[PDB]
């Protein structure tokens, strides 16, 4: 800010450098409609007086608009030949000081040294020191100049500085007595300059600066790190007995450690320091603080005498003798230690389990609190329900397949009663919510706007025919060009309506194709196909667009021209097949639901049976949609498959673009040959849909009201702002917050230009986990040092205390850069939804009686210790975890204690205990993998360890469904291999290597011969349960796997 | 609105607005700054040493804006600035009427 | 990108109360302050500014081929924003915008990238068509986009975790990070500090030592290979990893590893992991890296001078370089001065310029380092019968 006086020193004899090239500058725009011009290099003290006027320097700063970059050249080109100083070159060296002629320049000649310049100009010129002795001695008097801020077509000097008749210190001291505004440096140009200000609230900007300064110089010199330059300190003296300024002055030198973002967030930091300046007298005039007590004697001293300056132990080191003689070498630096926000994104914290003291919720007079609160807009940080469901575009494709399971395909009435039942059986309104609350199609055009705009100007290259080439060729009308690689140059036309359906038609064309043949492209240089969708405009199109060396015959049939056209009766499309063509493919909704007799089941099963005879008698393969999907129908099916044609079979399959809640499948037909099944009684799809389900659609909350009570599950998010004048509020607020939430989200704004009007932020989502590490907070000996709760519910006193709080209010709270999309429905992974199931379920078949049934909570696969959510216990519990690696500890408050070693599955288990393991027998011991018999072996180890009254569970891959794969498309969380193509199958969970899932025979006789071990399977009563009551979906990566996974893994519980 | 004609401006904190440097003042609206400016005197401030050092009462360190300039600088005769300052001022005038 | 690792010395691996005690002592001692100095009197971050501008204006006007995968187009991938164009050989037109923000810390997790990458499998290119990874850096903005930037066909997924995102944040326990790997990802870094220096007391000690040795068990229970950042070093610590190593997995072996990046003069080291097999050692001795942070040096920063009084004396050792100008006007003084110049400087360097439209101002300049060897050969001077013809040295 001041004393910018860097010692150019520019050399008398180079003073021709005028005619440089338009002396640099630097240029800014910004919406004040300012144009700033900023001078580079010695010319920092030229200010356009009232000449130049008429020059074009002046007529550009009247041009409302941006500033074009060619004007300020030759603009200022014109003004460099106008502009002259005054000087005289003569025998040696000499140095012009570049600050008297610029002055007397400055102003034109007006004030007494100036006519000793233009009379004379060699007093100008100087040798190795002193510029000024020979003037002082000629003139005798104080020498007074200005300094005009930077944006030169500003003239109002803001101060000035100031020259003293006699260099020494004594004359300082007078000099600074009048001038009712002034401040000098500790630098040895003390002896030759002081300050003089304009009014009394001046200064304390400029101090405040030079504080933030002697801040960052105070770091940069305590590493060694001093820059080629001077001035051990840049702070002030002053002796202006102002009580604020110098509360400001006094307090300053003690919080010379921490970094103040200097100008690169600027901020409330000013303000902050004039807040926390004056949050002192309340603690050093009054008892009852923090003075310790001494800070008292020191901080007194600091504020009585203004004319020592407080040096910290190591700048005293380089302040020698040649300033002030008035200085101490101060310590015992006061320890607030603040953090410092980056850039404008936001601030995560991570609120903590562990710690050694407490803080309390209101007042310790008082049960329940409510902290009745705000909320924000939305014209604020918004909410985006855009739930990610794809990576490249592959994950747009894959599919999965199963095979029939047995030997006999016969309707039975059983099943066909069966399957009537559950049509006249209305759905379950929370089915119907999951799969139309949205969005996924939105997730399409997601990836089809990503490759579209990055192919235009993206660096993305298709081969033309890729499944890129096709993805474009979605969404885009007539703008590809084919050099062997898809350019797009204009016609960018885009098509609309992408209803959904044309994306599972396009899937269909892409697995069918693949499955035909082999996959070289998707190019086929001639080929034929037909569709039987409901409506189909855009597929023709697509296709059409697709291939360009079109050889080929498309056409639709079965479109009536109706936008949501419901099914109803279909049947004129068969006597216009007479074609023999290639590829069929059907996209027929087929599940009409109004007023479900059997006559018009019987008809719709009828229906779809004639469709597949269609399709079998044309066509080699092809796919048709199935919406019921009971195995009597599949069994009707394979039945028609005999007596009509051949040995061709059946495939079931689900599609990557299918919607992830939905009963449908696909069913595909081949005209090769049979792997001796023929028909089908087991399989993971029928199993799903024959399911008499009833639930409750919940769904989010957004409220504001936080509430010091532990209500379990809604489940919300919460969301509010407080203000920053007052910090008592914001504290418990976060607190009673982080109770609640095991994620929050802050950020801060500033409107009023000062502390007023702050508006800082809180956003998280309520966790179960959190809510149940905290029902527990003992720590206590059977007493309510947390407890009291009211009739009926559990209301708390005592919050583990946040680590780092209170020193982040100046900085640290984020700036809410450009959209902070921050979300409210949230994506889990099929993985982590399985394992929610369980820590559902699990805790749901834990036998009455045996909940008084205390005490050892024994856990193994720990490593976040997730399955907290599956006990409800955690009442007079404790708990013992027996982990892999992390860091062993003792949690004294919540009675939790964890210990890192392997537990080789053989230890004692006392009596009235428990024993959970998931995926804890899986792995391997050391690396090498685990035989199904050596699985079953480490289950019979642990069925002799039962202990009179003491229950374990235990998690197991089961192979049932694994046999009748036989078609997969390489994912990336769910694998599965066989060996020696059919011994036992491998499957790779989401990173991890593979394992061997345990074969199904040894379970059988296990569960034969245990007598007291039972298995658990799992349905969707169990899944919709837990991602209703758990906020999150589906659909990450996955979400077709589901049916498998839920059908994959079993669960066995030993009691004796 | 009509702004009042009389105001209590110059004694206490209410300054009154055209009068700023404030450059954004000639950037939003010219033909107005290009008023404002031809009537700030932008002279000096020059003390006055020889009435202090006669023990006058005077404000340690007090001041003075002369109106003016000088015609003397160190014995030339330079042509009287103030003409200029008067002459660019009618001449903008005119050419704005 | 170069680099450089080393291998166990020795056959035993157990913690010792002696290298213990060693460590703790080493721990609560102070730093010498010419360390300090000389990792942080800059630069170096400036040094890869200059070649990422030399690379980026090449090919942007010139003749520079970057083959879609080279060092170079992760090179000028880096400072600049989404302004390449792959036609096979990268080229810019426009959209020009470039990155701030390279602090220091880029470099390194780049550097390691490209280094657990090369070592995991053949070195065909720096672009696997499918691959995952994550970071564990205090503050990874930059890494990620850098990355997405590179491959272009991404087929990838790369997130960071342990971002509270703080500016400068120091390390302060760091530990809710691990029950958030539940991904079984490739390759993993690391890049923490570790390093508080405030009241080195034993607790804070035996705590940060537990804490590295859990983020070692977590990277090698997760993929295959992977680095992390040391910072102690002492053997102690690595000692008690390679004991950690029994017990637990298997003959999963470590390594010692330093970066061209690396700034010179710092005690850092990075720890590479691996799965494979060992070479029957399984405990370290002896290596040349621990044994430079366990030295209690204590020393003065002295750094140089731009005096300009030239002085007939032979002061050793300040040291400092010389700089001043003289005049033409007349020739006994630069003479003289050149010389007593000469006997400080092994070499000169002089420029002239002429502003005075004659011989008036004339402005030669001299400028040189002073070079220890020219005092040396020049202490003597003798020629002569043991008499003051070269000498009569004043007191002292």
């Amino acid at each position: 800010m001041i004393d910018l006086r860097l010692e150019e020193d520019i050399l008398t004899a180079t003073l021709p450098e005028f005619l440089s090239t338009r002396p640099k500058y630097r240029y800014a725009y910004t919406n004040t409609k300012q144009q700033d011009i900023r001078f580079q290099g010695p010319m920092r003290h030229v200010r356009l007086t009232h000449l130049y006027k008429q020059t074009k320097l002046w007529n550009l700063q009247y041009i409302e608009r941006e500033l074009a970059i060619s004007e300020i050249d030759d603009a200022l080109d014109e003004f460099i030949q106008t502009f002259s100083l005054p000087y005289v070159i003569e025998q040696g060296t000499y140095k012009y000081n570049m600050l008297l002629g610029m002055h007397a320049h400055n102003v034109n000649y007006q004030d007494d040294v100036s006519e000793l310049i233009a009379n004379n100009p060699q007093l100008l010129n100087y040798l190795d020191d002193n510029p000024f002795s020979a003037i002082f001695e000629l003139v005798n008097v104080d020498l007074q100049i200005y300094q005009y801020g930077q944006n030169i077509f500003n003239n109002e000097a803001e101060h000035t500085i100031l020259f003293l008749k006699d260099n020494t210190n004594y004359g300082v001291i007078q000099a600074l007595q009048k001038h009712p505004f002034s401040a000098t440096h500790i630098n040895w140009h003390l002896h030759k300059h002081i300050f003089v200000f304009h009014s009394r609230e001046q200064l304390l900007n400029k101090l405040l600066s030079a504080g933030l300064e002697d801040s960052q110089l105070y770091q940069r010199q305590k590493t060694y790190s001093t820059k080629r330059g001077d001035r051990p300190t840049e702070r002030m003296v002053t002796y202006i007995e102002d009580d604020h300024i110098r509360r400001i002055q006094a307090v300053f030198p003690l919080l010379l450690d921490n970094i103040f973002d200097v100008k690169l967030h600027k901020d409330s930091s000013m303000t902050w320091l004039k807040s926390y300046a004056d949050m002192i007298y309340d603690s050093v005039k009054n008892s009852n603080s923090t003075i310790t007590p001494e800070i008292r004697k020191l901080y007194l001293r600091m504020y009585n005498q203004y004319m020592r300056i407080f040096l910290p132990i190591e700048q005293y080191m380089l302040y020698d003798n040649t300033c002030w003689p008035f200085s101490e070498k101060i310590t015992l630096k006061i320890n607030v230690r603040l953090i410092s926000s980056r850039e404008n994104q936001p601030v995560l914290w991570k609120t903590p389990i562990d710690t050694e003291n407490l803080i309390s919720i209101v007042q310790p007079d008082e049960p329940i609190n409510k902290l009745n609160f705000t909320a924000i807009p939305s014209t604020m940080i918004r909410l985006n329900d855009n739930i990610t469901m794809y990576r490249a575009v592959k994950d747009m494709f894959s599919a999965i397949e199963y095979l029939p399971d047995a030997i006999e395909n016969i309707p039975t009435l059983t099943m066909k009663e069966q399957a009537l039942s559950r049509y006249i059986s209305p759905d379950s309104e929370a089915q119907n919510f999951f799969n139309n609350q949205p969005p996924y199609l939105n997730s399409i055009m997601n990836v089809n706007r990503q490759v579209f705009e990055a192919v235009k100007r993206g660096n993305i290259q298709v081969s033309t025919g890729s499944m890129e080439h096709l993805c474009l060729c979605m969404h885009v009308k007539s703008g590809l060009i084919v050099g062997r690689t898809v350019l797009i140059d204009d016609k960018v036309v885009l098509r609309r309506n992408f209803n959904a359906s044309t994306a599972k038609m396009i899937t269909c064309y892409v697995k069918a194709f693949a499955q035909l043949y082999g996959e070289g492209s998707l190019i086929n240089p001639g080929l034929r196909m037909v569709f039987f969708g409901v409506e189909t405009e855009p597929a023709i199109d697509i296709l059409k667009l697709f291939y360009g060396d079109k050889s080929l015959y498309i056409q639709g049939f079965g479109d009536r021209g109706i936008g949501r056209d419901k099914f109803r009766t279909k049947i004129e499309d068969a006597l216009t097949l007479r074609i023999g063509c290639d590829i069929l493919i059907s996209d027929i909704d087929q599940a009409d639901y109004e007023d479900p007799n059997e006559e018009k089941f019987d008809d719709i099963t009828d229906f779809v049976c004639y469709v597949t005879e269609l399709v079998i008698s044309n066509a080699t393969v092809g796919l048709v949609k199935i919406s019921m999907p009971t195995y009597y129908i599949m069994n009707k099916i394979s039945s028609t498959l005999n007596n009509k044609f051949s040995n061709v079979a059946i495939n079931i399959v689900k599609l990557s673009t299918q919607k992830p809640y939905t009963y449908e499948a696909y069913i595909m037909l081949s005209h090769g040959s049979t792997l001796t099944n023929k028909g089908y009684l087991r399989n993971p799809v029928c199993d799903v849909y024959l399911e008499k389900i009833s639930l409750q659609p919940m769904d989010l909350k957004i409220i504001s009201t936080i509430s010091n009570e532990i209500n379990y599950d809604k489940p919300t998010l919460y969301r509010f702002v407080v203000d920053k004048n007052d910090v008592t509020d914001v504290s418990i607020a976060m607190h009673i917050l982080s109770i609640h939430c095991s994620t929050i989200t802050t950020r801060s704004v500033m409107v009023r230009s000062d502390n007023t009007g702050a508006f800082v932020t809180m956003s998280g989502i309520k966790d179960m986990k959190r809510v149940a590490i905290m029902n527990r907070m003992t720590d206590g000996t059977s007493a309510n040092s947390y407890m009291h709760e009211q009739n009926g519910k559990l209301y708390l006193q005592k919050v583990p205390y946040l680590e780092d709080l209170i020193s982040a209010f100046p900085n640290g709270f984020g700036s809410t850069y450009q959209n902070d999309y921050d979300s409210s429905m949230s994506v889990i992974n099929v993985n982590a939804l399985i394992r929610q199931v369980v820590y559902r379920v699990i805790s749901k078949s834990i036998p009455v009686a045996l909940l008084e049934s205390l005490s050892r909570i024994r856990i193994i696969g720990g490593r976040d210790l997730g399955e907290m959510n599956a006990v409800y216990k955690l009442y007079k519990t404790p708990i013992e975890v027996y982990d892999a690696v992390g860091i062993t500890r003792e949690y004294p408050h919540v009675q939790i204690s964890y210990r890192a070693q392997r537990y080789s599955f053989t230890e004692s288990i006392p009596n009235h205990t428990l024993l959970l393991a998931n995926y804890v027998i899986m792995n391997d011991v050391d690396g090498a993998p685990i035989s199904s018999l050596e699985q079953i072996n480490t289950i019979k180890k642990i069925i002799s360890k039962i202990s009179l009254g003491s229950i374990a569970y235990i998690q197991v891959y089961t192979d049932i469904v694994a046999r009748n794969i036989n078609v997969m498309t390489k994912n990336d969380s769910f694998l599965i291999s066989a060996n020696a193509d059919k011994t036992v199958f491998k499957v790779q969970v989401s990173g991890y290597k593979a394992v061997e899932m345990c074969n199904y025979e040894q379970l059988l006789q296990l569960v034969s011969d245990n007598t007291g071990v039972n298995i658990i399977k799992l349905t969707y009563q169990d899944v919709l349960e837990s991602c209703v009551l758990s906020s999150g979906i589906l659909g990450d990566t996955g979400s077709w796997l589901l049916d498998l996974v839920l059908a994959s893994t079993y669960i066995i519980e030993i009691r004796g | 609105e009509r702004m009042t004609e009389n105001n209590d401006v110059l004694t206490g904190n209410l300054y009154p607005s055209l009068f700023t440097d404030d450059p954004t003042l000639s950037a939003i609206a010219p033909t107005l700054a290009k008023i404002a400016r031809l009537m700030k005197p932008t002279t000096s401030l020059t003390p006055d040493d020889r009435a202090i050092a006669a023990k006058f009462p005077r404000f340690k360190d007090s001041a003075h804006l002369n109106p003016y300039s000088s015609l003397n600088i160190g014995g030339r005769t330079q042509h009287s600035v103030t003409y200029t300052r008067m002459y660019d001022a009618i001449e903008e005038m005119f050419n704005l009427i």
